[PDB]
């Protein structure tokens, strides 16, 4: 098969990190991880990656290496009823990318509006600000009314966002034009990083997945230096051992890891399918893994040595600097921070651009996987044409995005990212974990990677991926579904029919198996012994 | 009680400077523009300009840069205005007013009694 | 620089009719949801008084019979009724631009 190929092993190895290592990395999982103990969470998290996330990032990997198929076609390999799995993820990609490109362009306004000699989020003095309004970092002489609210939270919340033009979820409001241009913008960088395939991705994630490191030492390098950095470090670290009896941090731990690794949106599967046939999955799998963990570590420092310092100017615990977290701590903390901070032009430009470059990455491995999964499996439509097909993605996500660009726009965000990632891409993930290991055998998948690498999988991974995966996955989705989300954004209480709507979000995303499932046993002839067992099998050329 | 509390009348020779001053009080000083308005003997009002003195960031009208520069000072919450070059035309009253906040339009809410210039 | 007219220059009124005050500027003022363009009052001899703080809102202290309204590039004052006190010049002010002109003034005197 004349199947395209990484030009570079570091081309594949940066697209990789690039996918996992998001702004999660920065301001999710070093939120998590105070909240759950501090270092104490670190134990939890380090378990559950190296029994839940690291063996589904290893099994993905070494599946889409070994078949050389996308999301969609693999199935015809592995599991055909369970085909549906590929459509699912696609769904689940294009809520994704309604949501996520959209905190994307509040980064890219951010960083327009960084350009300037004085950061626009630094005074009160706006036109967006309100009476409400308070230096953040004011001396003591003027007291913190609890209804008083940060010049950068003002900044966020009215000029960017404009949220005080939407009442809520049930009344969005207009479109930000600001706020569509730059996320057009996004998209078209999007577009022309993944329209000719990885022969430009894996060149442009050069750029895309290094820069943010190198922001990100930066940024550790100015806080460590700032004073009372270390308190915000202590607080970052100082272990909660108590923590570790409820079982909310380990369901946190679990869905932290798994999300942040992201094994299971198709994503490492196209990957690794335009990756050399005897290439070494293991290796990049562990190191793509440890690099992501690594990564959200060194980002959680970066951001508590700043929490720490904005704690010491403001006589006040880490625990009311911090907040409610989201992206209204890179927006409205982290932010504050740079304004206050000497040198705030530059820290300020890096910061957003390395936010960009987070997003920008991870939008292309995510993007790519659905554009893999349909090429593989539509090639006589769209084996050719490719470029066009990556056009119509990118316009489909575009216009899916266009409700987050409205004032309530943030309100459809966070509802977004709380239901898309729901339990229907854990129901997906499980499934494809569970076609792989039971229905395909997990005899058969270790003879292939045997096959690729030259080693079967030790009896380590087999267990995992057999039991502990399969059992990490459902943990995760029965805690997901023994307990709603009762999301809250800017003191805007959400309602009950946006809770169900979010349900009818996850079973869309998720009712493309079933739906499938039933199509292929219908389709196929036989007793239904036979119409199942002709399905199960594996389809050979 | 806000209450802007401006100079006295004045009279100033041909090309000559004045201080004119506006003490503010009852609200928070430092987050609210001070704008300095212009009004003529039989014309109507002429905005000059405003300082921000919390950042103490001072924005003129076109035609009054370089003629008014406005000033604050936090510790006694007041707010000067230099015209310099005086002519008979500057030759007007002399408002100084609260601005509001920026959620209300700005509004200038609350005014000084006002300041005669008189250029003689 | 947003530029504020005011129609008509003079407007005379029969006690207790509708006093209207129109005002065109050049660039929509609007911004953030907010009109950013306020409507003042000023008897003879006397500071300006606020009378309506945005395109709409009720000035602190100001008489219900005032009332701001309009939008974007068009806003317009209306005092019903128009008691013999309401006899000054009512301005309008862009707050929208760097520079915050003044309207040209519209002297409302009783007929
Ligand atoms: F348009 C899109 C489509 C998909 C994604 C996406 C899928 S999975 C994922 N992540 C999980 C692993 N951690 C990095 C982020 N992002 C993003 C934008």
């Amino acid at each position: 098969g004349e199947r395209e190929t990484w030009g570079k092993k570091v081309d594949f190895l940066l697209s990789v990190i690039g996918y996992a290592v998001d702004l999660g990395n920065v301001w999710r999982f070093p939120y998590i991880c105070y909240q759950n103990g501090g270092g104490a969470f670190l134990l939890p998290y380090t378990i559950m990656a190296i029994f839940g996330g690291i063996p589904l990032f290893y099994m993905e990997l070494a599946l889409g290496q070994y078949h050389r198929n996308g999301c969609i076609s693999i199935w015809r390999k592995i599991c055909p009823i369970f085909k549906g799995i590929g459509y699912a993820i696609c769904i689940i990609a294009f809520y994704i990318a309604s949501y996520y490109n959209t905190i994307m362009a509040w980064a890219l306004y951010y960083l327009i509006s960084s350009f300037t000699d004085q950061l626009p989020w630094t005074s009160c003095k706006n036109s967006w600000n309100t009476g409400n309004c308070t230096n953040y970092f004011s001396e003591d002489n003027i007291t913190w009314t609890l209804h008083s609210t940060s010049p950068a939270e003002e900044f966020y919340t009215r000029h960017v966002l404009q949220i005080h033009r939407s009442k809520g979820l049930q009344d969005l409001g207009g479109i930000s034009w600001q706020l569509a241009l730059c996320i057009m913008l996004i998209f078209t960088v999007i577009y022309f990083s993944i329209w000719k395939g990885v022969k430009t991705s894996g060149k442009v994630v050069w750029v895309t997945a290094t820069f943010p490191y190198i922001i990100l030492s930066v940024l550790l390098v100015r806080g460590a230096t700032l004073p009372g950095a270390w308190r915000g470090v202590l607080f970052y670290l100082k272990p909660n051992w108590q923590k570790l009896l409820e079982t909310g941090v380990w369901i946190d731990a679990a869905a932290q890891i798994f999300f942040s690794l992201g094994p299971g949106f198709g994503v490492l599967l196209a990957f690794a399918s335009y990756n050399k046939f005897n290439n070494n999955c293991y290796q990049d799998a562990l190191v793509t893994s440890v690099v992501n963990c690594m990564t959200s570590f060194v980002s959680g420092f970066v951001i508590f040595t700043v929490l720490g310092y904005m704690a010491e100017m403001r006589n006040e615990d880490v625990s009311e600097v911090a907040k409610d977290a989201g992206p209204s701590l890179l927006f409205i903390t982290y932010a504050e921070a740079i304004a206050n901070m000497p040198a705030s032009t530059f820290f300020a430009i890096i910061f957003f651009l390395m936010l960009i470059t987070l997003g920008l990455d991870s939008t292309f491995a995510g993007l790519e996987g659905v554009i893999t999964a349909v090429l593989d499996e539509f090639p006589h439509v769209w084996a050719k044409r490719r470029e066009r097909f990556v056009l119509a993605v990118v316009i489909t996500c575009f216009f899916g995005s266009l409700v987050t660009l409205t004032f309530g726009g943030a309100y459809v965000v966070k509802l977004l990212e709380e239901y898309a990632t729901g339990p229907a891409v854990l129901t997906v993930a499980l499934i494809e974990a569970v076609a792989v290991s039971w229905f395909y055998g997990i005899t058969q998948f270790c003879r292939d990677v045997k096959e690729m690498l030259g080693f079967s999988p030790g009896w380590f991974w087999r267990i995992c991926w057999v039991a502990i995966s399969p059992l990490f996955l459902l943990f995760i989705i029965c805690s997901f579904l023994m307990s709603p989300p009762q999301l809250r954004l800017f003191q805007y209480n959400y309602p009950y029919w946006s809770i169900i709507l979010g349900y009818c979000i996850g079973t869309s995303s998720f009712i493309c198996i079933p739906t499938y499932i039933a199509y292929r046993l219908i389709i196929t002839p036989g007793t239904f012994k036979e119409r199942i067992i002709k399905s199960i099998t594996p389809e050979t050329p | 009680q806000v209450q802007l509390q401006q100079s006295g009348p004045e009279l100033v020779k041909l090309g000559a400077s004045v201080r004119i001053s506006c003490k503010a009080s009852g609200y928070r000083f430092s987050y609210s523009w001070m704008n300095w308005v212009k009004q003529r003997p039989g014309k109507g009002l002429e905005w000059i300009g405003r300082i921000y003195p919390g950042d103490g960031d001072t924005k003129y009208s076109g035609k009054f840069k370089g003629k008014a520069t406005l000033t604050a000072d936090k510790s006694s919450s007041t707010v000067y205005m230099q015209l310099s070059s005086l002519t008979s035309e500057d030759s007007a009253v002399y408002f100084c007013a609260r601005s509001a906040y920026g959620s209300e339009g700005f509004a200038m809410d609350y005014w000084g009694q006002g300041t005669s210039v008189t250029v003689s | 620089d947003i530029v504020l007219t005011q129609s008509p220059a003079s407007l005379a009124v029969s006690l207790g009719q509708r006093a209207t005050i129109s005002c065109r500027a050049s660039e929509s003022v609007d911004n953030y949801g907010i009109s950013f363009l306020n409507w003042f009052q000023q008897k003879p001899g006397q500071p300006p008084k606020l009378l309506i703080y945005a395109a709409s809102n009720q000035g602190s202290g100001v008489p219900a019979r005032f009332s701001g309204s309009g939008s974007g590039t068009y806003f317009s004052l209306n005092i019903h009724p128009m008691e013999e006190d309401d006899t000054a010049v009512y301005f309008c002010q862009q707050t929208k631009g760097v520079s915050w002109t003044f309207g040209g003034g519209t002297k409302v005197e009783i007929k």
